[PDB]
């Protein structure tokens, strides 16, 4: 009976200076293939290149 | 039947064929929520530039995008009246999921 | 007057081909970021997007 | 008699230690989930049968 | 200062599975499936074939 959900750490903390993405970087993240080390590397590179 | 199809992986070629032929024949309804794809929307002048065979959509690898294409046929003028009575009839079988 | 549709897209001419971006199919697509390694990736993946 | 020696003394000398080898790293979309449960992260593309 | 072991990749195991089909009911034809999944599942599925 739990509803589960995204929740921003700028609706917790008041402290504005320690917080910059949001709840979209977390939504990004959930459509990215889960990630080797070696396939992040990889990632690096090619945004480098 | 509503046969829901959560992973196209493995189904056997006389399996596919045979869902298929259930949803013409029986009047099955065959959501494949394995598929990825993008949606070009086409005008009714340009047509259906691509075509895409049942067999293609049931034994797509399960990571490579499908390019589908939607008929907007909203601009589409009505028929002289003079023009000779369609007998047969107009037959779609894939449809989008979501908008 | 006869315009069918009118989408809001990408804007090509800005997010070009110089970001390894392509938007020809109406989501953005890069080559080589996300990807197996020890296999060539193959056409058309969706984790182009 | 003989042949079970041999494949003993082929045992008893199997001085292989393994090295990693040529290995493919899937992306995990691409796999059929049945295949997911069963994969681990990588695995040597001499697969072999199981 | 021994070469106490030899340094093989990818490793033979002293058990195999054989098989014998029956010819008449046998597909000559290789199983295919998605790429990937064929370069696990593959050689497998087409030893018990």
């Amino acid at each position: 009976r739990y509803h589960e959900s995204v929740l921003e750490i700028a609706d917790i903390f008041d402290q504005a200076d320690f917080i910059q993405t949001s709840d979209a970087v977390r939504q990004l993240r959930a459509l990215m293939p889960t990630l080797s080390t070696s396939q992040i590397r990889h990632a690096i590179e090619r945004i480098a290149q | 039947v509503h046969m829901t199809i959560n992973e196209r992986a493995g189904m056997s070629k006389l399996v596919a064929d045979n869902i298929i032929a259930s949803v013409i024949k029986s009047n099955w309804v065959v959501d494949i929520l394995d598929i990825e794809y993008t949606a070009e929307v086409m005008t009714p002048s340009e047509g259906y530039t691509q075509h895409v065979d049942a067999e293609s959509i049931m034994t797509a690898p399960k990571g490579k995008l499908f390019h589908l294409q939607f008929m907007d046929g909203l601009l589409r003028p009505e028929p002289s009246a003079f023009d000779p009575p369609a007998s047969g009839e107009d037959m779609r079988l894939i449809y989008p999921l979501q908008p | 007057y006869g315009a069918a549709v009118v989408n809001i897209d990408l804007n090509r001419d800005f997010f070009d081909t110089a970001t390894g971006i392509d938007l020809t199919k109406g989501i953005p697509l890069v080559q080589d970021l996300l990807v197996p390694i020890g296999v060539t990736a193959g056409a058309e993946q969706s984790a182009e997007y | 008699v003989s042949g079970l020696l041999m494949v003993l003394f082929k045992v008893m000398t199997d001085n292989r230690l393994v090295i990693v080898g040529e290995t493919t790293t899937p992306m995990s979309n691409t796999l059929s989930t049945v295949v997911n449960n069963v994969l681990r992260t990588t695995y040597h593309n001499n697969v072999g049968v199981n | 200062l021994s070469d106490d072991f030899k340094q093989i990749s990818d490793p033979k195991g002293y058990l195999t599975y054989s098989v014998k089909y029956e010819d008449q009911f046998t597909k000559k034809d290789k199983l295919r499936a998605s790429e990937a999944d064929d370069r696990i599942v593959g050689p497998t599925v087409n030893l018990f074939k």
